[PDB]
């Protein structure tokens, strides 16, 4: 019953060769689930490293003292690339895994991982590549985010074998190389971002079912701001229509909106976009619908220290039928969890309990849920008299204290676009640990964080693991 | 009922309390209803594709294949405490070689531009790692953010304290009745304000309830020992009707009549290329824009004045289809429509073959004997002009402007020829002789003289520095850089392209005209110095270039011999300053790789080819280079030719010598304290947009122009001007996104093209009144420069009366 409400905790961990050799400068940059699997299928995620993609599959065990990470394939780029960046897709005729590996000679290798042979090349960028992402609405269109401060859109579909680049976003957009871009669920909407401070929203056009001798270009982004943070951003997501961003130095990552945004209005086409003609303004926006405002700040998750650290990545969980989870690790050995439900389930029990205060003048009995009891048993163990509030299980005291209503509100007030929200869960690791990025399982009940000294931490819940095997 | 900072600054506080509740219930509903959109999981395969694959760990019971290790702990419990020390395997690895190399390096999407484009002034925000320190960033950002919150509600909480004289507009009117609107305010924005709030305040109380509100109001919010705080004043200044005029984004007895009526035309339009936002004119610092335009020469009046005694100074055909008052003559008229015929007849002046009667009749929808009965009630009075007098000049010892010829001590008398040495001024609009005396800067602004030139109001009759072209004609080659023929070509000379209008010996009118640039025969004789306004470069190809460490070099796609004309070097044109901050915000040392080509050294012009240009970028370095660049005068735009100065065959790789071209302006700054193929050449080759390695003997990649991108920004900076009414912006951006398209350099080709706007849009100008109204405009500004023929005027009233007979339909 409960069930629902867990969050994950530390289950194994590997630690890989040094293949940047120095003997401990070598990181995992990228890890990515395979994410066209049948339902059920034992999850698969690739791990990058500097010159090597760990494929591993994990198996749910109930020996505690089994190890559920098994290597089903190990690739090394035998060039002179050194890579950061990884993404998924499939092969258009045989529908066979691929795995894109991309770093900084400026070139995307695309790798058929189960027979362990390259597929092909894409060649065009004029700079390393820093990220990659595959559309959801199309396995076969990858982007690319450069060092060149250009994004690329790739089709790896067969009418467009000969010259695979579709779409360039570049203009004057962005002045400083690209560190991370995000396709919107649709497919259509791109968000990127980097070193010049900027985010920007880019929409993309339909691309012909046949062979383009040059990719469609697009000079304007439809909405650009270099104010939603004062650093440079090395991380940018769509959760639905929300925008998440997280900026170095500022040890938050941020929730908040474009003013008049909303995918269920029409694609804008490109000349719909805005041009810089007033160069004092930092932010302009397509969708913008006194002076309004173009962005709203929602709220700010706590991340505390990263230092001057950045290339640092979170990830949530957004699934039908399963919780949000937000899970991002930072610069010194801690690794971070939000439930996002457990914001609607507090506001949901201080409204009940602050109501509940009034009607009965304080004469009020907190009852926990999760119970066998319900507000109806708890209210036969009394009366008309005094009011029954149910209080979520995983809502835990330090009348409640004031040291226990304020932690509570430090975790799930809502209330502050300017506070911050300390994670729900707070996992230490063993020794000097910086999170490079955060992959999650297609149900959800693995989470995997990979970072420097080539190490991933691999986090379960809703594990099977019954009682000890040694 | 009577109040004080105290009760209304309690009152403020409890009102407050909603913004924080408001936020949480907005974020929870956002965060709900994206919980409830949750994409469902797409393209799933149908089998798992990785089910056959087992663990690659080796056993204990792999030779030459290459090895990895992989060390795996397992946890338990809380805290993740280890089941033990860990366990290691030995894992084969696959070895998979790219079969690709990347293409050589480059920043930016670089994109082709047809002509130079005209640059604004960037700000210095970030600098890879002038400008606003750090902390007021922050700080101004946190309180913007701050006040963009509670502007939305001061009105709901003004409407529910009611206190009598707590009125936005009541508040925005104390605002700026107080000290600090001096230090915040200059003058005619206080008078913009006073046109929509005035300064009556209304009742003592009224006036004391608006003071106790401001400062119960930046007790409350603008608490300075917070970051996060708004004075009121800066929430009023948001307000839709205070923020616009603190916007300086502004264009702008009979006869100021129609001065006013044409200023968005003589102020805005372009006297080289005749858009109203275009390439031409210069950027101030705050970006305001002195467009090149009648303005620039002393706005409608004298050049109007000089057609009318033109018109007079020369002493001594089919009517309309509109009931024309030639064959008849003699509902109520609109001030428009009255208007719009004192502006026709005073620009159409003293005509013999042109009357406003038969156009204005086009353009209102009235019939031509109806105009004319309006005329003649009217009875429109001109200013009579004073006969000009022109004063006998002597001709100047270095130039003959009739025989068209320079002579003696010529380049040591004028820097008409030195670009490099040259300061740009608007050219003359004075009364009388161009001398130091009457203040003509073509005299007298420099160390030298200089001719003075199309645009300057003097006559080549009574001005001894007026330039008139060259006088070379010949049944084959002419215009040359040494001329077998007697004397040589003046134009050539003074390092200028030859004027379609007043070169009319060589063929420039022809040659001039980008819709002959591929008449190869046209272009083997007659003038050979138009190749810039010819628009026609050589065929070249992109590729890695042969020099060590360089990246990209350009490679002629076909034989080029000694003397051509290559190619142009084209960007965007800048500033020293913006110069200055691009060489910053790039990235410093001598591994720099700059695109700033010098055009005009003392001027302080540049052209940048870092984002937009050419294939000219691409050009590499060598002491002993196959072409030459050089700056010339092209109908008073400056540009860069180059010029084959060897023989180059097809597949080699062009090199000039750098010289000082390109300069380093921030160290220069601290020191003042037969179809055309792929060649085959060793080099790989790559088309330009795609980046697509191209294969010896296919077709060379000719991709048209983008230029779609470059007419929304056009349109938008129109759209911007808060001085324009939309019947304005609608038919002024109309006529640039036309005209632009066109790239005009000489009123040569004006003519027709307007003819072919008014046969295009015909429909399309007669469907909505305004827009006959301001073409009418239009056409009386250019008439009044002289510079649209009669004869397209008496078209354009045949074609739009057509047009709007059919749609009488
Ligand atoms: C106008 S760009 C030429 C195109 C450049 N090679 C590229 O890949 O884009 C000029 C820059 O190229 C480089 N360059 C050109 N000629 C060179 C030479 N002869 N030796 C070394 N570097 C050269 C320098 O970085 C210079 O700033
Ligand atoms: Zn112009
Ligand atoms: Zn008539
Ligand atoms: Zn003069
Ligand atoms: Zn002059
Ligand atoms: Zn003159
Ligand atoms: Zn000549
Ligand atoms: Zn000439
Ligand atoms: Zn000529």
């Amino acid at each position: 019953d409960s069930a629902e409400w867990e969050l994950p905790r530390l289950r194994t961990s590997f630690i890989f060769q040094d293949d940047y050799k120095s003997q401990d400068l070598a990181e995992f940059f990228d890890v990515k689930f395979y994410p066209y699997s049948p339902p059920g299928a034992p999850p698969v995620f690739a791990a990058t490293s500097k010159k090597h993609a760990v494929i591993c599959r994990l198996t749910q065990t109930t020996d505690k003292d089994a190890n559920p990470c098994e290597i089903i394939q190990l690739i090394r780029d035998d060039g002179n690339e050194a890579n950061c960046a990884s993404c998924w897709s499939k092969d258009p005729i045989t529908d066979q895994p691929l795995l894109c590996i991309a770093g900084n000679e400026g070139n995307v290798k695309v790798y058929n991982v189960t027979e362990g042979k390259l597929y092909r090349t894409l060649v065009g960028h004029g700079g390393g590549i820093n990220d990659l992402a595959t559309s959801p609405a199309n396995p076969y269109i990858i982007a690319s985010a450069s060092d060149d401060t250009t994004i690329r859109i790739w089709s790896l579909a067969p009418e467009h074998e000969k010259q695979p680049c579709v779409c360039i976003l570049g203009g004057e957009g962005h002045s400083y190389d690209l560190l991370s871009v995000a396709f919107h669920d649709n497919g259509r909407y791109v968000l990127s971002a980097g070193h010049d401070q900027v985010i920007n929203l880019w929409a993309l056009p339909e691309f012909p079912n046949e062979h383009m001798e040059i990719p469609i270009v697009i000079y304007y982004p439809h909405f650009s701001s270099s104010e939603i943070h004062n650093n440079l951003v090395d991380c940018v997501a769509f959760y639905g229509d929300l925008i998440l961003s997280r900026a170095c130095h500022e040890d938050t990552i941020v929730l908040w909106r474009i003013e008049g945004f909303s995918s269920d209005d029409p694609i804008p086409g490109p000349l719909d976009a805005p041009t810089p003609t007033d160069m004092t303004k930092q932010t302009r926006s397509y969708f913008t619908p006194s002076r309004p405002a173009m962005f709203t700040r929602l709220a700010q998750f706590h991340t505390p220290d990263c230092g001057v650290q950045f290339f640092m990545r979170f990830r949530m969980y957004h699934v039908p039928g399963k919780h949000p989870i937000l899970a991002f690790a930072n610069a010194k050995s801690k690794t971070f969890f939000w439930d996002l439900a457990r914001f609607g389930e507090y506001a949901r029990f201080m409204a009940d309990l602050k109501e509940a205060q009034q009607s009965y003048n304080g004469r009020v009995v907190v009852v926990d849920q999760g119970q066998g009891i319900s507000l109806a048993q708890a209210q036969q163990v009394h009366g008309p008299g005094v009011g029954v509030v149910m209080k979520p299980a995983w809502l835990v005291p330090k009348g409640f204290s004031r040291e226990t209503l304020q932690a509570w509100a430090d975790m799930y007030d809502l209330s502050n676009p300017v506070g911050l929200i300390k994670a729900h869960r707070s996992l230490a690791i063993d020794g000097a640990f910086v999170g490079r990025q955060v992959g999650w399982s297609p149900e959800g009940e693995w989470c995997v964080v990979v970072g420097n000294g080539n190490r991933a931490l691999i986090y379960q819940r809703w594990g099977k693991e019954r009682g000890l095997g040694s | 009922t009577e109040w004080t900072v105290d009760k209304i600054a309690s009152a403020l506080s409890v009102l407050a309390e909603e913004v924080p509740q408001n936020h949480s219930r907005l974020v929870n509903f956002l965060l709900e209803e994206t919980e409830k959109r949750a994409p469902q999981p797409r393209h799933l395969s149908k089998t798992d594709p990785f089910a056959h694959m087992k663990s690659k760990a080796i056993d204990a019971n792999p030779e030459g294949v290459p090895t990895m290790d992989v060390k795996f702990k397992q946890h338990s419990g809380e805290y993740g405490k280890s089941r033990n020390s860990g366990r290691r395997f030995q894992y084969p690895v696959v070895c998979i070689k790219p079969d690709r190399e990347p293409v050589p390096p480059y920043r930016f999407h670089h994109a082709e531009i047809r002509k130079n484009i005209l640059a604004l002034n960037s700000q210095l925000n970030f600098v890879p790692h002038k400008i606003q320190p750090r902390s007021q960033k922050i700080a101004k950002r946190a309180q913007a953010e701050y006040a963009a919150t509670l502007a939305p509600y001061l009105e709901p909480w003004l409407r529910k304290l009611n206190i009598e004289g707590c009125t936005k507009s009541n508040l925005i009117r104390f605002m700026a009745s107080q000290p600090e609107s001096d230090d915040s305010m200059t003058p005619q924005q206080k008078s913009n304000l006073l046109d929509t709030y005035s300064d009556d305040m209304g009742s003592p109380q009224a006036v004391r309830n608006a003071s106790m509100f401001t400062e119960a109001w930046d007790r409350v919010f603008n608490d300075q020992s917070k970051l996060r705080r708004v004075a009121l004043r800066d929430i009023l200044m948001l307000d839709k009707n205070v923020e616009p005029i603190f916007d300086n984004k502004r264009a702008k007895a009979l006869m100021q009549k129609v001065i006013d009526a044409l200023g968005s035309y003589t102020t805005l339009g372009c006297l080289i290329c005749f858009s109203h936002d275009c390439e031409h004119g210069e950027i101030e610092r705050d970006n305001q824009k002195r467009c090149f335009s009648l303005e620039e020469i002393g706005g409608l009046m004298p050049s109007l004045r000089r057609k009318w005694a033109a018109q007079i100074e020369q002493r001594q055909h089919p009517p309309c289809r509109n009931e024309c008052y030639r064959i008849h003559g003699t509902p109520p008229w609109s001030e428009n429509e009255v208007g719009t015929l004192e502006w026709m007849f005073a620009t159409i002046g003293y005509s013999q073959t042109l009357r406003p009667e038969c156009f204005v009749g086009a353009i209102l929808g009235r019939p031509c004997w109806d105009v004319h009965r309006k005329l003649q009630e009217l009875d429109l009075r001109l200013p009579p002009v004073e006969p000009r007098t022109i004063p006998k000049q002597k001709s100047l010892p270095w130039y003959d402007r009739r025989k068209k010829q320079l002579m003696s001590d010529w380049a040591d008398a004028t820097i008409t020829h030195e670009h490099a040495v040259r300061e740009l001024f608007a050219p003359c609009h004075h009364d009388g002789p161009c001398t130091a005396a009457n203040g003509c800067p073509c005299a007298s602004a420099g160390t030298h003289p200089v001719l003075c030139e199309r645009f300057c109001l003097c006559t080549a009759e009574e001005c001894p520095l007026k330039f008139t072209g060259c006088a070379c004609h010949s049944s084959g080659k002419t215009c040359l850089q040494r001329q077998r023929e007697g004397r040589p070509c003046i134009c050539v000379q003074l390092n200028r392209e030859c004027d379609p209008t007043l070169c009319k010996g060589c063929g420039a009118r022809e040659r001039a005209d980008p819709e002959n640039a591929y008449d190869e025969v046209l272009h083997s004789t007659g003038c050979q110095n138009v190749a810039l306004q010819r628009g026609a470069a050589k065929a070249v190809v992109l590729g890695k270039s042969q020099l060590e460490a360089c990246g990209y070099g350009l490679f002629a796609a076909e034989d080029i011999e000694e003397g051509e004309f290559v190619i142009e070097y084209t960007g965007e044109l800048i500033s020293h300053d913006e110069g200055v901050r691009r060489e910053h915000r790039r990235g410093d040392e001598e591994n720099k790789v700059s695109y700033l080509f010098t055009l005009l050294e003392q001027e302080g012009i540049w052209v940048d080819a870092a984002i937009y240009g050419n294939l000219s970028r691409y050009i590499n370095h060598a002491t002993d280079g196959n072409i030459m660049p050089k700056i010339m005068y092209v109908n008073h735009e400056w540009r860069i030719k180059f010029t084959a100065i060897k023989d180059i065959k097809a597949g080699e790789e062009l090199f000039f010598n750098y010289g000082d071209n390109f300069p380093n302006l921030t160290k220069k700054l601290v020191e003042r304290n037969r179809p055309l193929l792929v060649p085959k050449t060793t080099q790989p080759l790559f088309d330009p947009l795609s980046k697509v390695q191209l294969l010896p003997g296919q077709p060379l990649p000719q991709h048209p122009i983008d230029d779609s991108w470059l007419l929304l920004k056009h349109r938008d900076n129109l759209q911007d001007f808060i001085d324009l009414r939309p019947e304005e912006k609608e038919f002024l951006q109309e006529w640039d996104a036309f005209i632009l398209r066109r790239h005009i350099s000489s009123e040569q080709y004006l003519p027709r093209y307007f003819l072919r706007f008014v046969r295009e849009k015909a429909d399309w100008l007669v469907s909505k009144r305004s827009r006959g109204e301001e073409f009418s405009k239009l056409v009386a500004t250019l008439l009044a420069r002289r510079v649209l023929p009669e004869r397209v005027v008496i078209e354009a009233t045949q074609v739009l009366n057509d047009a709007r007979g059919r749609l009488r339909e």
